[PDB]
This record gives structure tokens, C-alpha cells and sequence, in this order.
């Protein structure tokens, strides 16, 4: 907690459901560069500014970065009170804020401009916290690559982040249909084992 | 005597819908119950438990 | 008065001294549980633990060998009969 | 620094081809329990087979067509006859080999021609039935 109320024109406010989080902001046309070495996390629409927690080095130098959320959607159900109450609502409840740092801190507009996966900055609300990500890379090349063919996939709840080649892409029927099956199949093994024929019992 | 069938007819009873819903989802009597249509989990355990 | 039933196939693995002999209302001997006791079933693959709630009957013995959905243990007017 | 990083059973499980419930291999056997001796009355194996009128195994669809499946291979069972989770699982999954089954023959009609297909039905065609033979014809 500190004893001072910042000025939000010269940092990034990025809103999460549980934190706002502000990141300095050197000034720039595009407004992508980020300076991480002043950082502030207040409760969601609040001017009491607290230092936030980092679980990892930060950098020290300017870095052109893109900003993505990461959450899920709340479609529910209100009552409905008044007339013409409406049937359905439905708001993003961002939990995670990915910042993937651009490749030599190229701009947008740069027709060379790529993505550096190898460099992202997670973070968190509910812990109120900032962390770099895990990356794992599979692509041949490993320092030196063609960083126009590489793909980054994101599991395990923003958790799990893999470099794969653009090739190998996954079809969302395939994940659908992945975690389909193996989700039946140990509920069908848990139905199943409750049978005292089960360990005589063949799987087809 | 009373109590060993009592207990072993209301068992069937709590497993009959597990077993529909695992092995049988679209089976017609499951399905004449589970969606509220006509008849209950009573209904069905006199027929099939 | 609901009844707990194994799990699974296996041996009936518990500490016969932590419980109290007593005779259920169908005239079997049991063992009476006051306490949290653990009783282990030796499946064929795993090691299995069942927790049996206090104020309950055990109807089973140590070292017995129990099948699934076999009851092991429950928990918790005037009629004239004639012989 | 060190975020990035430059990199019979248990087979047929993850894909779901068909095996043992319980490894063979990591399975143990249930040691020695009660004999009789040691046992309360009410604990104790009757000392003759008991008539119950449910000693047969109930007979159904599903067992006749598991056997079927298992003498054609497209599944195989932990024994000659199946169980009643094998049973149970095939009443579950029973759409998807019947699928197959259609599909192979859809494709042996794709395959070997609708003359050679069809005359399964008609026993008093005599002809040769094949591709070839109907080209020369």
C-alpha cells in the first residue's frame, strides 16, 4: 500500500474482474511500450494504489508489448423485476492478462512484425500478482528460427504455454472431442469399477 | 426378512438411473421419465427393479 | 438408516479392539463404533479405505472377504407376535 | 533465464483399444481370508450348493452379440464368455461397431461391384459375378 495517488494518464490500466492492474506508460503513437519498472494494483474502480507481487524478474528496459485477456463468459439468468427486464446477461470475466512482448520491439504497423512467444508476462487477479510464463518450445531452430511459422498454445488455465509449428495445428473438433473422451472415459471407468465382474472385465 | 429386501429393493432403485444414464441415455423408458414427460423413478422401479 | 456397502472386491483389513461386540435386532453378532474408525479393503489392484461414521453397526469381521455393493456396515408402536 | 526450454498396456488404455480393466501385470491377489474357523455363523459359506433359481446368467442381446464380435475379432473379452461390465459397456458403445459394420459394407459394395455385391440373395445366379467378367460380358 502506498501513501499517494498516482496519475493514470501516463500508465496502463488493464482491468481485471477481481484488480485493476497499472503498468507505467512511456509515451508512444501506437501506445504498446511498457515500462515495468513502476507497477500499482488497486481494487476494481479505486485510488487506493498498493505495490503489486511479482513471481519473477521484470524488465528493466522499454519493451513493445501486445495485450491479450484471458477469462470466460458469464451468460446467466437474471430475475426479471421490472418490465421488459432483460432475459439474458452476459459479461467477460477476464481472470488472465497475457503481454507478449513483440519480436525486436517491432511496431504493429512494421510489415516485418512478428510475436516473441518466448517472452510473455502473465497476469493474475485473483492473486493480484504478475509472472512470466513458462514457455516450452518444440520448433526445430531453437534460438535462431523463423519466428513467421511458430504457433503458441495455452492449457491448463493459462498455465501451460507450448511453441508448436504452425503445421501441426490442432482442429477445435479435435480438442473438443479430446477432453470429451477422456472425461467420459474415467466416468465410465469410476461407473463401472462399482461391479464385481469389473476386474475380469475387458475395455472395448 | 423385511429389512434385508427392503434394503436391497430401495438399492435398485438409487442405481436405476445411473445405470440409464451410462449405459442407456436414449433408452425409451429413461427417456419417458427423465425428461418429466409421464411416470417417475417409482413408476419405472415397479417394471424394471 | 442408510447403509454402507463395499466398494469394492477385497479384504476386509480393521482393529477388532476399538469397537464393542454387540447383537443387531436380526440376532447377528457386530461391532458396535463410537469412534472415526478406518477400515481397509485389499482390492485386487489398489489398497482402499472406507471411513465408517460413529454410532453405527460394523456387521463385518476383520481378515473377511467382502464383495461389491455388499452391505459391511449401517448406520443410526406396539405389536403382539405369536409363536 | 530458465522459463524457456528447447525440447501392449498403457497404449492400448490411451487409445482406447481393447484391454484389461486392471493390468495384469500390476495386479495382486487378495491373500487368505476366513476360513470358516474363524468366522461368525452368519459369515460362514454354506457347507452345500444352495438351489436359487438365479444361478443361470440372464441371457440378452448383448451377450450373443459380444460373442459375435468376438469371434469375428472386432472386439476381444478377458474370457470366453462376456461379463456383465462387458455387457454393460457394450450397451453403452453398441452404435459405433455397428457403424463399422455398415461402413465395411458399404465398402465391400464400393469394392467388388453391385453383381457380386447382390447375388448373396440371388442363389440361382450361376454366373461369374466379378468386375472383370462383367466387362467381358
Amino acid at each position: 500500500v502506498v501513501d499517494y495517488r498516482i496519475n493514470e494518464d501516463e500508465f496502463h490500466k488493464i482491468s481485471l474482474l477481481d484488480c485493476d492492474f497499472f503498468i507505467r506508460k512511456p509515451p508512444d503513437p501506437d501506445n504498446d511500450v511498457y515500462d515495468f519498472r513502476e507497477m500499482y494494483v488497486t481494487p476494481p474502480d479505486t485510488d487506493i494504489y498498493s505495490v503489486p507481487r511479482v513471481l519473477a524478474p521484470m524488465p528493466q528496459k522499454y519493451i513493445r508489448c501486445a495485450m491479450s485477456d484471458y477469462g470466460c463468459y458469464d451468460v446467466t439468468e437474471p430475475p426479471i423485476d421490472a418490465p421488459r427486464d432483460p432475459l439474458y446477461k452476459s459479461e467477460r470475466e477476464i481472470s488472465k492478462v497475457f503481454l507478449t512482448k513483440h519480436y525486436r520491439n517491432r511496431r504493429l504497423n512494421d510489415p516485418e512484425f512478428v510475436l516473441d512467444f518466448e517472452e510473455i508476462y502473465v497476469i493474475d487477479s485473483k492473486t493480484k500478482s504478475i509472472t512470466r510464463a513458462r514457455v516450452l518450445v518444440t520448433v526445430p531452430g531453437g534460438r535462431k528460427r523463423d519466428r513467421k511459422d511458430d504457433l503458441l498454445v495455452i492449457r491448463d488455465n493459462g498455465n501451460s504455454f507450448k511453441i508448436i509449428h504452425v503445421g501441426e495445428r490442432d482442429d477445435p473438433t479435435t480438442v473438443i472431442e479430446r477432453e470429451e473422451w477422456t472425461k467420459t472415459r474415467e466416468d465410465m471407468e469410476k461407473h463401472l469399477r462399482k461391479l464385481r465382474d469389473f476386474s475380469v472385465s475387458n475395455w472395448f | 426378512s423385511i429389512e434385508i429386501w427392503y434394503a436391497t429393493s430401495e438399492y435398485l432403485r438409487q442405481e436405476m438411473n445411473p445405470n440409464f444414464r451410462m449405459t442407456d441415455p436414449f433408452n425409451p423408458v429413461h427417456m419417458m421419465s427423465f425428461s418429466g414427460a409421464r411416470g417417475n423413478a417409482s413408476q419405472v422401479h415397479q417394471l424394471v427393479g | 438408516a442408510e447403509h454402507v456397502r463395499a466398494p469394492y472386491n477385497g479384504k476386509i483389513k480393521f482393529n477388532e479392539d476399538l469397537v464393542h461386540p454387540t447383537r443387531t435386532r436380526h440376532g447377528h453378532p457386530a461391532f458396535l463404533c463410537y469412534i472415526d474408525l478406518s477400515v481397509i479393503i485389499e482390492s485386487e489392484d489398489i489398497i482402499h479405505s472406507v471411513t465408517i461414521p460413529p454410532k453405527s453397526f460394523l456387521l463385518v469381521q476383520n481378515d473377511q472377504y467382502v464383495e461389491s455393493e455388499q452391505v459391511i456396515a449401517e448406520i443410526r408402536e406396539r405389536v403382539r407376535k405369536y409363536i | 533465464n530458465g522459463f524457456v526450454v528447447y525440447n501392449g498396456f498403457e497404449l492400448d488404455k490411451k487409445l482406447g483399444r481393447p484391454h484389461p480393466f486392471i493390468d495384469p501385470t500390476k495386479k495382486k491377489q487378495i491373500e487368505t481370508t476366513l476360513t470358516s474357523d474363524e468366522s461368525w455363523w452368519n459369515w460362514r459359506k454354506p457347507e452345500k450348493e444352495q438351489w436359487s433359481r438365479w444361478q443361470r446368467r440372464r441371457p440378452d442381446v448383448e451377450t450373443v452379440f459380444l460373442k459375435a464380435m468376438a469371434e469375428t475379432g472386432q472386439v476381444k473379452l478377458y474370457g470366453k464368455e462376456p461379463t456383465l461390465t462387458e455387457t454393460s459397456l457394450y450397451r453403452a458403445r453398441r452404435h459405433l461397431f455397428k457403424e463399422e459394420r455398415l461402413q465395411a459394407e458399404r465398402e465391400r459394395l464400393a469394392k467388388e461391384g453391385p453383381m457380386a455385391f447382390y447375388s448373396e440373395w440371388v442363389k440361382a445366379w450361376k454366373r461369374d459375378t466379378s468386375r472383370e467378367a462383367v466387362q467381358k460380358h
